[PDB]
RNA sequence: UCGGCCGAUCGAAAGGGAGUCGGGUUCAGAUCCCCGAAUCCGGAGUGGCGGAGAUGGGCGCCGCGAGGCGUCCAGUGCGGUAACGCGACCGAUCCCGGAGAAGCCGGCGGGAGCCCCGGGGAGAGUUCUCUUUUCUUUGUGAAGGGCAGGGCGCCCUGGAAUGGGUUCGCCCCGAGAGAGGGGCCCGUGCCUUGGAAAGCGUCGCGGUUCCGGCGGCGUCCGGUGAGCUCUCGCUGGCCCUUGAAAAUCCGGGGGAGAGGGUGUAAAUCUCGCGCCGGGCCGUACCCAUAUCCGCAGCAGGUCUCCAAGGUGAACAGCCUCUGGCAU
RNA sequence: CGCGGCCGGCGCCUAGCAGCCGACUUAGAACUGGUGCGGACCAGGGGAAUCCGACUGUUUAAUUAAAACAAAGCAUCGCGA
């Protein structure tokens, strides 16, 4: 697995070709964007709530959003 | 304090072996676990290896010698032979 | 308490069957199967026993897949001989050479008188 | 008397440019506060000039005769001091002490050292200096 | 033109030998099945995408400046005094070196697992009296990143007798001590991605004759040590004993060559990502007071790994817990 | 003035104190039991001599473990390919 640290690499990093699914986690103290390319499990940690839920609707069309809960 | 009368290092032996053995035994073992005076670097030591070989930990220069002494009688008198034999030779 | 099995067919305690124990998510322990301890470079010189510095120390076969950089140090003969060897190399082969020059003069004009 | 001056020929002893020839351009021998043992700025050579024959073409020797070289501030324990001296006129505003904090300029002197080395190559002369020792 | 493995071949399921772990699942198989995380080797001719190489100066001009045009010249990376560092970092035949690759024993130190102690939970046990009690349980794999910790016979400054530093022991120093500042290696420890979604403990609710069902809560904080067992390291001792080899992999020296004429460029790339493949054989179970040998369900024989509490010097003997059994 | 922080006029633990935490171990004393206390377990009988072999080691698997063999030490012999 590998950890995205900021959030604009997580966006090209979905907007990858071998991109399958983007997971969404919520726990209680962050939300986690795991998206799963061919080699890495790349998950990025956003501890607030307010840009989770604005990376939520800029995701890419076309890519699996499986929410965990 | 001293802790034997006369058997030193060879107090290890017990009683074995015999007085004389154990005493010829002594003088070679006190030799052969000594540590000598490198005549390269200085330094005390260039202590023995294996049998006929003495290497320095300092320099890691290591020496061809005796069995039990870094160097043998026999062979000093060698060194000093050849040495007068090769100013002989040459003019 | 947990007692512990070997997880392969090699039942003895030869040199390729060594392990350490692991806590697993399962909260069970187990072994792991340790790799063997890998050796840095000795120096070419054959000299200082000490071994090469900023080279990582791994099993031989594990180097094909490293980067150049892991394997070497940017200096001439790094990655295969310690800095202080080469130093001494260098000046060796500076003097030695202004000692054949020394040499080469000295006979020539020794040979001005027949 | 001292001997570390401007224009000897001085071998690099440790670094990434260990074993190369290289000139002295100013010697401090005395510290600036900033590096209080004696240092010396130097102007040297990293790939030696390739050697050149009578059989091989103009085009070819011309690029084989390419030297590129390099600038260093460094202290006298990491150099080894030769007999031999280049009186090769390095512009001394270009290659400076403070060529180090600005990467331009510090491509500007490294070109400055080449350019003069290459045509000092030419004709012949210091042929010891532009040789690659051989450790 | 260059080219000696100077000799076929066989020889180890305990030697050498790249790279798989966690959870679930069966009546019987799982490191092999399923789920999820990786990883090694090999291939890509028509070149898969990026990044590197690698894209800067000089002079004439135009242009208010900035910036645009022409020409010429470079450009097989860069930083650090150094140890060495950074994501790549052209290069053949040849040469040199390293790793593989090394005994036994001693004493220390680091880390882990286990044991022990003090609390916080959850569930049990006792309650004739006492006991804020006794018992059980109270996770985080590989592989990455970061940080501790350990080690260094690594570097720089400097020059030490009124010698000093220092170990359990030693031992070390003008061939550079002490001190100050750095560098490297290991990092199995901690945090983090993996990760809680899983696992476990409890309390419940539904049923698909036999649900990886659904749900609530929890999965916490510390302290100790000549403790035991592994492991890592340091430093010694012993030898008329000096404790494999080879596959295989790597680094360096050298520079034969190759690449382009200033182009949104070339040769090249041990850097990031992407694409494809990994065939053959073994794999159940016993491994012994009943699955083996001894004519047998034979008090014999048959190579190993793990290893709790008390007492105690103790892997002793005696009692006990987990697990097992029925003499 | 970043009831808190940068420098300083601002003072003598210098026979060293204050608080907190922590293992086991040793020595000494009192009291005490029907003199019993390494309470089970674990756990050398000792001395004076004589013979042989120096010792440690090995040996007749299935009647002999010995004084037998071996051993270091000592001595002799052959041999320059
Ligand atoms: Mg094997
Ligand atoms: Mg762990
Ligand atoms: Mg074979
Ligand atoms: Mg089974
Ligand atoms: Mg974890
Ligand atoms: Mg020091
Ligand atoms: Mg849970
Ligand atoms: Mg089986
Ligand atoms: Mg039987
Ligand atoms: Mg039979
Ligand atoms: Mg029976
Ligand atoms: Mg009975
Ligand atoms: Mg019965
Ligand atoms: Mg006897
Ligand atoms: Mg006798
Ligand atoms: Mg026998
Ligand atoms: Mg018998
Ligand atoms: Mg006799
Ligand atoms: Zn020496
Ligand atoms: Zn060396």
């Amino acid at each position: 697995p590998r950890k995205i640290e900021e959030i604009k690499d997580f966006l090209l990093t979905a907007r990858r070709k071998d991109a399958k699914s983007v997971k969404i986690k919520k726990n209680k103290d962050n939300v986690k964007f795991k998206v799963r390319c061919s080699r890495y499990l790349y998950t990025l940690v956003i501890t607030d709530k307010e840009k989770a839920e604005k990376l939520k609707q800029s995701l890419p069309p076309g890519l699996a959003v499986k929410e965990l809960k | 304090a001293k802790r034997t009368k006369k058997v030193g290092i060879v107090g290890k032996y017990g009683t074995r072996y015999g007085a004389s053995l154990r005493k010829m035994v002594k003088k070679i073992e006190i030799s052969q676990h000594a540590k000598y005076t490198c005549s390269f670097c200085g330094k005390t030591k260039m202590k023995r290896r294996a049998v006929g070989i003495w290497h320095c930990g300092s320099c890691m220069k290591t020496v061809a010698g005796g069995a039990w002494t870094y160097n043998t009688t026999s062979a000093v008198t060698v060194k000093s032979a050849i040495r007068r034999l090769k100013e002989l030779k040459d003019q | 308490v947990q007692r512990l099995t070997y997880r392969r067919r090699l039942s003895y305690n030869t040199a390729s069957n060594k392990t350490r124990l692991s806590r697993t998510p399962g909260n069970r322990i187990v072994y792991l199967y340790t790799k063997k301890v890998g050796k840095a470079p000795k120096s070419a010189c054959g000299v200082c026993p000490g071994r090469l510095r900023g080279v990582r120390a791994v099993r031989p076969k594990v180097l094909m897949r490293l980067s150049k950089t892991k394997k070497h140090v940017s200096r001439a003969y790094g990655g295969s001989m310690c800095a202080k060897c080469v130093r001494d190399r260098i000046k060796r082969a500076f003097l030695i050479e202004e000692q054949k020059i020394v040499v080469k003069v000295l006979k020539a004009q020794a040979q001005s008188q027949k | 008397g001292k001997f570390m001056k401007p224009g000897k020929v001085v071998l690099v002893l440790a670094g990434r440019y260990s074993g190369r020839k290289a000139v002295i351009v100013k010697n401090i021998d005395d510290g600036t506060s900033d590096r209080p043992y004696s240092h010396a700025l130097v102007a040297g050579i990293d790939r030696y000039p390739r050697k050149v024959t009578a059989a091989m073409g103009k085009k070819k020797i011309a690029k084989r005769s390419k030297i590129k070289s390099f600038v260093k501030v460094y202290n006298y324990n990491h150099l080894m001091p030769t007999r031999y001296s280049v009186d090769i006129p390095l512009d001394k505003t270009v290659v400076n002490k403070d060529v180090f904090r600005d990467p331009a300029l510090k491509r500007k002197a490294r070109r400055e050292a080449k350019v003069k080395f290459e045509e000092r190559y030419k004709t012949g002369k210091n042929k010891w200096f532009f040789q690659k020792l051989r450790f």
